[PDB]
């Protein structure tokens, strides 16, 4: 769980919206 | 003009100077090269080959704009200095600060009036003078150049491929750095990367870099209006104190 | 001369911070090598480096970015017989985006929008069995691997649509060819009807399945960057949304004219 | 304007929903 698994995670939930 | 050149030999504008088209391109530059000789099927075949070796990157038997460009402008001193720096653009705020500075009317996109603005500036930056024409010559090249889509308008990843942005910044980051010190150096890292005016807040730019550069990691390089939804969504959900900027603390709080 | 191997060595190398591209100083130091190689008496200058560089990049960076990727290296160094890559090179041009979509949607079989490891896993087997080579188990986890190494540009362990479409060498959007000038009514009737039969492969008179997909990728890349295999699932809904007014998942030719005006 | 120009506005109106 390195600090990019969140950013990756918040693109991607960003990306679906 | 590099264009009025493209437009002659792509007869009908279909994106390729191909089978006679191409024959006559070969056959127009015999003549430029020795006027004082004779055209014959030998000759044209011989420096066909020898062009299309050098400049068919494709290696479709065909001329697209591109291979045209490389065969005429690189021999231009002052088009040449469009792509030098010294520094490499590796922070994506200072590629932002260009596009919002010349992005003028805010459409997303960057129109051959604006990038004649851009051109012009960068002339200005290496106290060179161009003539007019010439100012407008290149504006037109680098439109049809780098226009990929045709609809007569650069979009951020054009303008990106021009300053030859370096995207690697958050693909350093590893999956692997999982206990909480390594997460904190990690973040302190990437907030200190964005927040180029060092005021603990992303503004402006600082905004736009960070959502390009994060929107990048999960998806292919983004437009001009990608970016100012994906901005506005970033605000909407982390700009808790609606001051329009992403303190350090907003951000901590919306990653974990 | 050079194999497969001490190609990727080359492209290690110079690829030094491991992001599938040979740019800025990485590029000037791989062209500086190359002065030494080729011309050992010679002395290295900017203006030698800027020489040779406009040469080799004239005729080797087919995507004209100022950068190379590991295809392009592999033209300019690596002999054909040693060439791992040209397994996804046919005698045909892959010139149609629907015989592409064909491939992206029986790979990404599930449509979520991405190929994962074990999905061009299976896409490495068949084309194995295409070229009836028979691959041992572990040789097609290793391929798959570097495959996916190569070819995964934000590091994410997927391929994305336009990452299939590099690998199969897709050609240019056939939609780039009609022009706005054509503005007389036969003119709109006969690009109306060379663009319908470009994409009703089938000849049904609708697009169904994979020719949906191929108009939507290239009609929304007319007006924006490549666009995401979650995008194409998302505009291909759109399209049907407001076109499909017989609700039958396809687009008849009556259906699309009408949504075009 | 040609068929291209309905492409291009059905293109950039669906991009912009
Ligand atoms: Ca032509
Ligand atoms: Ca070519
Ligand atoms: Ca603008
Ligand atoms: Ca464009
Ligand atoms: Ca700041
Ligand atoms: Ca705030
Ligand atoms: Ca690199
Ligand atoms: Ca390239
Ligand atoms: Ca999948
Ligand atoms: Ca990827
Ligand atoms: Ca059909
Ligand atoms: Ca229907
Ligand atoms: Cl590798």
């Amino acid at each position: 769980s390195g600090i990019i698994g969140n950013l990756r995670h918040m693109a991607l939930d960003m990306g679906n919206e | 003009g590099f264009l009025q050149i493209w437009q002659h030999f792509d007869a009908d504008d279909n994106g390729y100077i191909e089978g006679k088209e191409l024959d006559d391109f070969f056959r127009h530059m015999l003549k430029k090269l020795q006027p004082k000789d004779k055209i014959t099927d030998e000759r044209v075949q011989q420096i066909k080959k020898s062009f299309m070796s050098a400049y068919d990157a494709t290696f479709d038997g065909r001329l697209q704009i591109e291979e045209l460009a490389n065969m005429i402008l690189p021999q231009e001193e002052n088009f040449l200095l469009i792509f030098r720096r010294e520094a490499p653009l590796d922070n994506s705020v200072e590629f932002m600060k260009i596009w919002r500075k010349y992005d003028a009317d805010s459409s997303g996109y960057i129109s051959a009036a604006e990038l004649k603005n851009f051109l012009k500036d960068l002339f200005l930056q290496h106290k060179k003078k161009i003539p007019p024409n010439k100012l407008d010559e290149y504006t037109d090249a680098m439109m049809k150049i780098f226009d990929k889509n045709k609809d007569g308008r650069l979009d951020l990843n054009d303008l990106a491929r021009i300053l030859a942005l370096q995207e690697n910044f958050l693909l350093q980051f590893k999956m692997d750095a999982s206990s909480q010190v390594e997460r904190k150096r990690d973040f302190e890292k990437i907030f200190a990367h964005y927040d180029v005016s060092r005021t603990g807040a992303l503004e402006g730019p600082e905004v736009d870099g960070f959502v390009k550069d994060m929107m990048e990691l999960v998806r292919p390089s983004i437009s001009g209006g990608d970016l100012d939804k994906f901005r506005e969504c970033l605000l909407t959900h982390c700009d808790m104190n609606k001051d329009g900027k992403i303190q350090k603390s907003e951000l901590a709080l919306c990653l974990g």
